[PDB]
RNA sequence: GUGGAAGUCUGUUAGAGUUGGUGUCCUACAAUACCCUCUCGUGAUCUAUGUGUAGGGGUGAAAGGCCCAUCGAGUCCGGCA
RNA sequence: GCGAAAGCCAAGGCCUGUCGGGAGCAACCAACGUUAGGGAAUUCGGCAAGUUAGUCCCGUACCUUCGGAAGAAGGGAUGCC
RNA sequence: GGUCUUAAGGUAGCGUAGUACCUUGCCGCAUCAGUAGCGGCUUGCAUGAAUGGAUUAACCAGAGCUUCACUGUCCCAACGUUGGGCCCGGUGAACUGUACAUUCCAGUGCGGAGUCUGGAGACACCCAGGGGGAAGCGAAGACCCUAUGGA
RNA sequence: CGAGUGGCUUGCUACCUCGAUGUCGGUUCCCUCCAUCCUGCCCGUGCAGAAGCGGGCAAGGGUGAGGUUGUUCGCCUAUUAAAGGAGGUCGUGAGCUGGGUUUAGACCGUCGUGAGACAGGUCGGCUGCUAUCUACUGGGUGUGUAGGUGUCUGACAAGAACGACCGUAUAGUACGAGAGGAACUACGGUUGGUGGCCACUGGUGUACCGGUUGUUCGAGAGAGCACGUGCCGGGUAGCCACGCCACACGGGGUAAGAGCUGAACGCAUCUAAGCUCGAAACCCACUUGGAAAAGAGACACCGCCGAGGUCCCGCGUACAAGACGCGGUCGAUAGACUCGGGGUGUGCGCGUCGAGGUAACGAGACGUUAAGCCCACGAGCACUAACAGACCAA
RNA sequence: CAACC
């Protein structure tokens, strides 16, 4: 009688192509209510290892007692706020108005773009002042990069550059709040937006698989017990009925798969720290040694190691926030075995 | 916790655990030892392990 | 249900044998079905670890066999992962024979059982001899 | 105990054959092939060469099977445009 | 080794079951290896795959034309010095 | 019915059969559940004695059913191996081709349209793919009917 | 009894196709319809409650596993919130299957003098093709917008990205004589779906280490062959699922429905104008794509004799070609080496022991020896190789 | 239900 079963994949991760941008964007941000902020950051993967926590959740009925829990570090080096760029409301959406940049740059921001050597902040910063008097400021930005020469781990030093937006209390506070960022050189860290134990949204272009079938792609059953020895294993049934005449983009095809942006959600930081602590016997596999700036993650994050990843305050976040949990042992057991 | 099989510690959050017919219990700290367990082998005849060192 | 207390691979599936773990004079169970539980097409209905099942006696007296009755599972091959980290398994596959309220029909429990059983089935667990 | 019978058993001995895969191939290696599995293998056995039976005729432990990729009547040419 | 069996090796023959170069060499296909727990739920059907396996000792039912059934079944043993 | 057609009027056996339409007949066995299978019953649509009946040890690449054992047949798929596939040098065919042709949704039309109508969409070219459509290619339908056709 | 709608069944017609549009059932994969089985929100009750029964809005999501039978259907079983129906050439054989149906062989019953017949039964019985166009899934090269780098915008586009259930508190409370027995709300978990990830568990792992059978190299040592590992045991990286992580609330507008104000019609009236509410449904929220959006976009800086780019070289976070990304002495990009971290399980040789044996000889045991062998990972280290050098460019 | 009955 043909029973029902729900399609094989999700049609909300189209078209799965190759990812236009290695560095992740993020198409949404928090809301404005505390007082003004950054509201991202970014980092490198560097690897997994466990932790043993002390149950925090106040309607759990092991509150209070020993919970392993598995955990990815991310090094989570300094960035540095390089810009203001300013966003006007128009017709037809927001639209870039000006930037106001600064004078000292990372000695290897040259290695990604033409660097200003002649910029004016006080005219930059006056037509921006202009367009919030006027009522047609949209929201405000910060041209970020990061500094990938702090990671040994990571060969690169080429600064990765995203744009993250500011939100917080009133636009002229934010807009100041803003301004004195840029200004002293743009250098934050990931203290200066999260606190262990908040849930943040990270994002990342997916471990690359190259093509691969509809089996593995969109997860359809291979032939089974007869019709799998014909001469068709991991080929689906047909391309669609006799009509419509014409095979719908809907049916389950093969193509790339991975290398895709990804945002997961609610993603709760166990541990933001700085040193070796994290770090795993003999290194993390494929990756290096960690000895700097790093964040837990509880779980997994979107990528294969070295890539960076990205943070932003969760926007959409089920549970409370249950501030610095209690770390009682971190595994630097070797991930090699 | 010690490895009830090699005699090394067991490195928190992780292992497995054998409940035996008679309700006994041994703590394996990985498959090796669990595989070799299997194979009727007693953890002091392999030099490899604590037990035997 | 009430949180189990540690996550199952079901280690079982509608049709599987497993040993009546007490002394009602059943020896062998069959699952039939698996309380609560709706799977997806050709998925074979799985149960595991603490799940409430209906079976059919296999193999028993003459009197407990081929009646279709309810049981719980206390003991599975497939390992279960505790909230240390730590996964548990058992030697073998087995079931205890429960009534209406879920109290055993029989007087004796034969070997071990999971302790998170017990969370669930308090009265099934107030018959064992050995709870790990 | 001896003896060593058998359209007797096992057997990819040689040799003969071909149940299933409805596998491979299906502009093929091949106008009937390939692989594994399978059956027979001292007998109504298998096999070489020679020889005989010829077309409404042969031959047929009979399937309308076979008589040179051709058979509910061969092939060739003629009747014939 | 029971063996004109397998497997390995001589004598002898060959590199001509005659296009090569390159990518850790993707999807997909042909052959094939290994798969936790469940164990035929798959399917018209256990199709396909697998299980068993050589030899010795013990032991062997219904039925029977007394030949057989039968290697029934089931159990144990097996190296080297 | 308690003979009549046309000679006799089915005996031993077997029986819902490789024969039973009714039919998944009824009872039982077995299974959680068995249009199956086996046993019994049996008025047999339409069994039956060399058109052989019944029965049967042994035999069988013959048909159906059950059990033990085992297993990727399945739950539900994974990883790996060899040869292809992909790129490069060389060699180098065939099938097929009225024309035009970037199509999609509806409609219309000999009622089953890439080509007509209305809209929608559509920058050109190329690589790989699995085959939805071209009522795809291959074979003057073997079915059915018709022929004062053949065998 | 009367009036209709549909085009799922059947019948009828003979319009299309006999120089062929492959025929049932199933399977796989995709879209859809609503006359709604569940889930959301309602109305009535012969509505105390719990639960039934009937009705309304509503197609977002779900609607599963098994026994007989080729079966569709149906009968049956245990689960379930429910295990709804239908369209797409009764969707789907240039996708699968071949049980049925549907040739040639054969049998039974019935029919026929016979040859032979039977949508009666029964056993057996073949499924071709290298994709030209179009369609779509993914990947490139060009042109257009009209020097370069970086960052964005968001017209459009896709989503189910989330659906459902159990349990606890509420509460043995409201209700009810009792029996029985709710809800709002707050919580914990499960299941189905979805995306991602490998610290943990599990699989693989013809890298690797070890054991061992036959044979060959005289023995030993060390090896080949036994199918692309002879067989067996363990197993790193990586890849994986059986493992692990994440997947709202809240707004806005409505339907059915509950109402407010309110007249036509002095009253009444939820409606005619106006308004307050109100569904899993609609829009937004969230995720993904997206300057070729022809109104072909915005901003900042760099450059026009030089910004930037190509070739070249060392490589992978990338990869079928192409593309993509990183590094190139202002350097740790790859290799060697040495450490670290891992796999296996104690090397060759020698010494002692060793059942015996005159002796020769001797399987094997212990020590040397956490040994030996090995590593797709990490660090250190410029030792080798990223050299030399060519070219485009407003 | 897949032609003939
Ligand atoms: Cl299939
Ligand atoms: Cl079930
Ligand atoms: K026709
Ligand atoms: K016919
Ligand atoms: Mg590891
Ligand atoms: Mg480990
Ligand atoms: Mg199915
Ligand atoms: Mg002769
Ligand atoms: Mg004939
Ligand atoms: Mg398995
Ligand atoms: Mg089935
Ligand atoms: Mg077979
Ligand atoms: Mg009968
Ligand atoms: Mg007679
Ligand atoms: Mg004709
Ligand atoms: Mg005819
Ligand atoms: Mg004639
Ligand atoms: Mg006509
Ligand atoms: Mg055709
Ligand atoms: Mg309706
Ligand atoms: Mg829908
Ligand atoms: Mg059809
Ligand atoms: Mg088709
Ligand atoms: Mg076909
Ligand atoms: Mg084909
Ligand atoms: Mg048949
Ligand atoms: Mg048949
Ligand atoms: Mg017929
Ligand atoms: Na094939
Ligand atoms: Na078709
Ligand atoms: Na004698
Ligand atoms: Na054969
Ligand atoms: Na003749
Ligand atoms: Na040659
Ligand atoms: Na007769
Ligand atoms: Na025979
Ligand atoms: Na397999
Ligand atoms: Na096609
Ligand atoms: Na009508
Ligand atoms: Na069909
Ligand atoms: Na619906
Ligand atoms: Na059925
Ligand atoms: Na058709
Ligand atoms: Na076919
Ligand atoms: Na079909
Ligand atoms: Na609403
Ligand atoms: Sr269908
Ligand atoms: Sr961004
Ligand atoms: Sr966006
Ligand atoms: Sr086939
Ligand atoms: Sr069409
Ligand atoms: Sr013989
Ligand atoms: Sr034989
Ligand atoms: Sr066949
Ligand atoms: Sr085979
Ligand atoms: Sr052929
Ligand atoms: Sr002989
Ligand atoms: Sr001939
Ligand atoms: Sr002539
Ligand atoms: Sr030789
Ligand atoms: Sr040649
Ligand atoms: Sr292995
Ligand atoms: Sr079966
Ligand atoms: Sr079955
Ligand atoms: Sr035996
Ligand atoms: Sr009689
Ligand atoms: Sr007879
Ligand atoms: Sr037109
Ligand atoms: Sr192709
Ligand atoms: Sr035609
Ligand atoms: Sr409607
Ligand atoms: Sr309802
Ligand atoms: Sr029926
Ligand atoms: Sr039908
Ligand atoms: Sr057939
Ligand atoms: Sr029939
Ligand atoms: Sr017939
Ligand atoms: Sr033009
Ligand atoms: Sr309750
Ligand atoms: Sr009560
Ligand atoms: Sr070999
Ligand atoms: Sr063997
Ligand atoms: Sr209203
Ligand atoms: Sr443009």
């Amino acid at each position: 009688p043909q029973p029902s079963r729900p399609r094989k994949g999700s049609l909300g991760f189209g078209p799965r192509k190759r990812s236009t941008s290695e560095t992740p964007r993020f198409n949404s941000w928090p809301s404005d209510d505390g007082q003004p902020g950054v509201q991202g950051f970014a980092g490198y993967k560097a690897g997994m290892t466990h932790v043993v926590l002390v149950n925090d959740e106040p309607n759990s009925p092991r509150e209070g007692m020993e919970e392993t829990v598995p955990v990815t570090v991310i090094e989570t080096p300094p960035m540095r706020a390089v810009a203001l760029r300013a966003y006007e409301d128009t017709p037809y959406g927001q639209r870039p108005l000006t930037e106001v940049w600064t004078d000292e740059f990372h000695s290897e921001l040259d290695r990604t773009l033409d660097v200003p050597e002649d910029h004016d902040p006080d005219a930059a910063e006056e037509q921006i002042r202009d367009a919030h008097e006027a009522g047609d400021l949209g929201d405000l930005r910060l041209i970020t990069h990061t500094v990938p020469d702090a990671v040994p781990s990571v060969p690169k030093k080429k600064p990765d550059v995203m744009e993250t937006r500011v939100g917080g209390g009133s636009v002229s506070d934010r807009l100041d709040h803003a301004l004195d960022i840029v200004e002293d050189g743009g250098e934050h860290a990931m203290n200066d937006i999260f606190r262990a134990g908040e849930y943040a949204d990270v994002a990342g272009v997916t471990k690359g698989k190259g093509t691969q079938g509809p089996v593995k792609r969109w997860g359809v059953q291979k032939r089974k017990g007869k019709h799998a020895r014909q001469g068709w294993r991991r080929r689906i049934g047909n391309l669609g009925p006799w009509n419509p005449s014409r095979v719908r983009s809907t049916v389950p095809q093969q193509g790339q798969t991975g290398y895709h942006q990804r945002t997961e959600l609610n993603k709760r930081l166990i541990d933001i720290g700085e040193g070796d602590e994290p770090t795993v016997d003999g290194g993390f596999v494929n990756y290096g040694e960690v000895d700097g700036p790093y964040t837990l993650v509880k779980g997994s994050v979107p990528g294969p190691d070295k890539r960076l990843v990205r943070f932003r305050p969760a926007v959409r976040p089920n549970d409370q926030p249950r501030l610095d949990p209690e770390v009682r042992y971190v595994s630097n057991e070797s991930n090699q075995g | 916790r010690e490895c009830d099989y090699c005699g090394t510690d067991i490195e928190p959050g992780t292992g497995t655990m054998f409940v035996h017919k008679d309700g006994a219990t041994t703590h394996f700290c990985s498959s090796k030892c669990e595989n070799n367990a299997d194979l009727g082998r007693e953890a002091r005849n392999l030099e490899w392990t604590d037990t035997a060192r | 249900m009430e949180a189990l207390g540690a996550d199952v691979t079901q280690g079982l599936e509608k049709g599987s044998l497993i040993t009546c773990a007490d002394n009602t004079g059943a020896r062998e169970l069959k699952v039939i079905s698996v309380h609560g539980y709706s799977g997806t097409k050709n998925r074979l209905p799985k149960a595991g670890l603490g799940d409430k099942i209906t079976v059919s006696v296999t193999k028993g007296t003459p009197e407990m066999r081929r009646q279709v009755l309810e049981a719980v599972v206390v003991r599975q091959r497939k390992p279960i992962r505790r909230p240390d980290g730590t996964r548990v398994k058992f030697e073998d596959n087995a079931a205890v024979i429960v009534d209406e309220n879920e109290d055993p029909r029989g007087t004796e429990l034969k070997g071990p059982i999971a302790r998170e059983v017990a969370q669930r089935f308090g009265s099934v667990a107030s018959a064992a001899t050995m709870i790990v």
